[PDB]
RNA sequence: UUGUGGUAGACGAGCGUUGUAUUGGAGUUGAAGUCAAAGCGUGAGCAUUGGUGGAUCCAAUACAAGUGAGAAUGCCGGCA
RNA sequence: UUCUCGCAGUCAGACAGUGGGGGAUAAGCUUCAUUGUCAAGAGGGGAAGAGCCCAGAUCAUUAAAUAAGGUCCCCAAAAUA
RNA sequence: GCGAAACAGUACCGUGAGGGAAAGGUGAAAAGAACCCAGAGAUGGGAGUGAAAUAGAUUCUGAAACCAUAUGCCUACAACGUGUCAGAGCACAUUAAUGUGUGAUGGCGUGCGUUUUGAAGUAUGAGCCGGCGAGUUAUGAUAGCAAGCGUUAGUUAACCA
């Protein structure tokens, strides 16, 4: 036998960050938003018990794609009928929604789970500038 | 304060007056044993190991694992194997570390 | 030796029987030997002896 | 000579039945699919306690990696630079240093990152 | 203090008396005979009466208040059935199965019952782990 | 020291049921049955206590079997 | 792995590499020779796969080093040029 | 066990020959519940007899499937062979044991027999529970093991007591 190792009991140390994707690659963001959000940086990870850091992304229509991927590259969506695959280029998602975009980038790098609605939640993603979430005091923190 | 003592093959960290278990030592409940090998103590930790360093321990109990039971069965293959497991295990208690 | 302990030589009376129905554990379960789905897995048996 | 059978079904059939508490339905209640449900619970029993010892081994593994990025170094390294200082300590129980006793574990990297190997 | 009134062979189906029963678990007496005398179900006539005979019982035999009673359990378990034979077409037939119910209605004094039963229950795992201790001392003493 | 995946199959060692023969023992101060519980065994399996139950049962060594049920669109009874 | 005696089961095979026949240098086709696996074999890689690669499960351990394979996130683990 | 422990070759099926069931146990003794209350009554709740009435004629014991009630825990953004390994919180306290009941959440996870090269199987068999249900006997042959008797050995069958 031997000494089992600690394990967070439902603690929350959860903290509010601020993020500008002024010029940010929208991979390059999303892997290290993911990481901020489940907490696997953090030194004490307990996988069951969210763990993670809030986080607040600014200036989303700011971000770029690398190479022809803005005319080239399409982002497709299906609803439950015949047809209904409705499909966005890469400039058309980064002028008519860019949140969108980015929120389900940081979607796509999550584990399917029933944790990973709470995770993608605790991501406040603006398209300007401007935020309601100054009431948080959220500390700021480049490239990531 | 604080120790990495090595009992059987695994490693424990243990304060003063801890109880933790290790396998089976064959040794009557009662006496002092002297664990020998230390691997980190208070602040100088010894590459290998540490040489003098002893961590002396009071066994309390002899008891048995829960038991375990193990059924192999292959299955649409008349093969349903049953066997049970109970590990014997040793508690005991740190008392003084030895400089 | 009494009629209360009363023991035969070792080897001499009791042989281990091949109980053909009783489960798999004693490896003569199911099929109970015959095989499978052939002429000496029925009842009828092994034929005619010389055939 | 008609022997009867009674308390030997029963029984046999009991153990199983206790076995099999706490499951959904009929799964508890029936003798088969009481049996059939102790049967694969014991393979997933067996089969998880070998993915045990791996699974805490990769949370280790995670956590001191973590535990080193906020200091600069990597995991890859450090268990490199572990075996030429020859010391011999279980991700586990550095893991747990990290996690109760910051100080000794920062001092162990501090030890293993530019003192001299041997 | 539970006083009750029970009658077998009640030729309702449980499943279409637990309906009535249910609507009556909880409440007051006075209330509990005026929602049972205006309900348009058969068995509603039924629960009626049993409930009547355990109030009587209730007041008369055990000595009860008659101010705090209220129904504290009215079930209707599954009673014996009968077997028929209906005649199908073509020469077949089937089975009829005409099912019967053994009501029990049970009221009691004190808004608390249920802490009395747990007890008893209690008492009974007592006395077991109680027995066990005394065969452990029996035991070393030899 | 060399080993211990395993179907068809071969070999060896054991458990359990009923009864009989020899010994001993328990039982209206409560036997069998039967239910529950946080026990013991490597496995068939074996105990302890409490409730119900109301008269037989247990241990050892041998012997004889209508001796071991999850499946046969299996039979009967009950209930979904 | 040779000889003697007792008791068998097996006579429907499958795929991968290699050399061919039939087919059309088609078949997850059919018929042979040989090396392996499955049948009767779990584990790791192949996203998922009986037969491909690494190997052979006595039970327990929240110990360590490795094979095929891999190290942005899902998912353990990398950096320089 | 005879099909038939009871009034069984009966009930019942068929024009007929013919086919053919199920069903036992109150208590030592009926002392079988007078009487009161509710109800139309059966009946139920008391009273009484009895050692026992949760032995009450539904009458020895009373298992599981099945149907209801309740203490405690969980459950209405959730992709589920329903379990397993970790794991908070909640509620208790035991065949005193690194205890028990539930399980927010994380990792992994396509039943059991049959027959097939190959079945999670869009092949097959089982609605669930309980009982019954398939390697025997007689006479001989061979082989293994063991015992008795032995080198003019060994052993009786029928039958008699
Ligand atoms: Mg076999
Ligand atoms: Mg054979
Ligand atoms: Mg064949
Ligand atoms: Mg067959
Ligand atoms: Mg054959
Ligand atoms: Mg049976
Ligand atoms: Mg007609
Ligand atoms: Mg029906
Ligand atoms: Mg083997
Ligand atoms: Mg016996
Ligand atoms: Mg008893
Ligand atoms: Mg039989
Ligand atoms: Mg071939
Ligand atoms: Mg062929
Ligand atoms: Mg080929
Ligand atoms: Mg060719
Ligand atoms: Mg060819
Ligand atoms: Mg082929
Ligand atoms: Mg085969
Ligand atoms: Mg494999
Ligand atoms: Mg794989
Ligand atoms: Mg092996
Ligand atoms: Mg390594
Ligand atoms: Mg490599
Ligand atoms: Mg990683
Ligand atoms: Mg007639
Ligand atoms: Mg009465
Ligand atoms: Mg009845
Ligand atoms: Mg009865
Ligand atoms: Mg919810
Ligand atoms: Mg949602
Ligand atoms: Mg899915
Ligand atoms: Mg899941
Ligand atoms: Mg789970
Ligand atoms: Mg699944
Ligand atoms: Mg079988
Ligand atoms: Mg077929
Ligand atoms: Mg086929
Ligand atoms: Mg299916
Ligand atoms: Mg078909
Ligand atoms: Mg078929
Ligand atoms: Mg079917
Ligand atoms: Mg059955
Ligand atoms: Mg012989």
């Amino acid at each position: 036998k031997t000494s089992m190792l600690t394990k967070e009991q439902a603690n929350k140390r959860r903290q509010w960050y601020i993020v500008d994707a002024a010029g940010l690659v929208l991979g390059k963001l999303a892997v290290k938003a993911a990481d901020l959000i489940r907490g696997k940086n953090k030194v004490d990870f307990t996988p069951n018990q969210d763990c993670g850091d809030y986080l607040i992304i600014i200036n989303s229509d700011q971000v770029v794609l690398t190479g022809n991927k803005k005319e080239n590259e399409f982002w497709y969506h299906h609803s439950q009928y015949i047809g209904g695959i409705k499909k966005v280029s890469g400039r058309d998602m980064l002028k008519k929604q860019s949140d969108k975009l980015v929120y389900n980038a940081v979607k796509g790098m999550l584990p399917d789970n029933r944790l990973s609605r709470r995770w993608i939640t605790k991501v406040h993603v603006f398209k300007g500038d401007k935020h309601n979430m100054e009431a948080q005091k959220p500390t700021t923190l480049n490239w990531s | 304060m604080h120790a990495i003592v090595v009992c059987g093959s695994k490693q424990y960290l243990v304060h003063e007056n801890d109880t933790f278990f290790v396998e089976k030592l064959e040794a009557p409940v009662g006496k002092e044993i002297q664990l020998d090998k230390v691997l980190m103590l208070d602040e100088k930790i010894g590459a290998p190991y540490l040489e003098k360093a002893r961590v002396v321990c009071v066994v309390e109990k002899h008891g048995l694992q829960r038991k375990v039971n193990v059924i192999k069965h292959i299955s649409q293959k008349h093969h349903l194997k049953k066997y049970g497991h109970r590990q014997p295990y040793t508690k005991l208690k740190v008392v003084r570390f030895v400089h | 030796m009494e009629l209360n302990q009363l023991k035969s030589v070792p080897k001499a009376r009791n042989h281990k029987t091949k109980t053909l129905g009783r489960g798999h554990g004693s490896g003569l379960g199911k099929t109970s030997g015959r095989g499978q789905k052939g002429q000496k897995a029925r009842k009828s048996g092994l034929t005619r002896p010389g055939f | 000579m008609r022997i009867k059978g009674g308390k030997q079904t029963r029984v046999r059939r009991k153990k199983w039945l206790k076995q099999a508490s706490g499951s959904f339905g009929t799964r508890h209640a029936s003798y088969k699919v009481a049996k059939q449900t102790v049967i694969q619970a014991a393979k997933y029993a067996y089969r998880d306690r070998r993915n045990k010892k791996r699974d805490f081994r990769s949370l280790w593994i995670l956590r001191l990696n973590a535990a080193l990025r906020e200091q600069g170094m990597t995991y890859s390294v450090f268990i490199n630079l572990l075996k030429k200082h020859n010391i011999e300590i279980n991700r586990k129980v550095l893991s747990e240093l990290a996690i109760k006793e910051p100080s000794k574990f920062n001092l162990i990297v501090q030890k293993v990152k530019s003192e001299q190997p041997k | 203090m539970i006083a009750f009134a029970k009658q077998f062979r009640v030729r309702i189906s449980p499943q279409k008396a637990r309906l009535v029963c249910q609507l009556i678990v909880g409440k007051k007496t006075a209330d509990a005979q005026n929602i049972l005398s205006n309900t348009p179900k058969k068995a509603a006539t039924l629960i009626a009466k049993l409930l009547n005979s355990a109030i009587a019982n209730a007041t008369n035999n055990h000595g009860m208040n008659g101010d705090a009673l209220y129904v504290f359990e009215c079930v209707a378990n599954q009673g014996p059935s009968m077997k028929r034979t209906i005649p199908r077409a073509k020469g077949s037939s089937n089975m009829i199965t005409k099912r019967s119910s053994n009501l029990v209605v049970k009221l009691s004094d004190n808004p608390n019952e249920r802490q009395e039963l747990i007890k008893q229950q209690k008492a009974l795992v007592k006395k077991r782990v109680e027995g066990q201790q005394k065969a452990k001392m029996a035991r070393q003493k030899a």
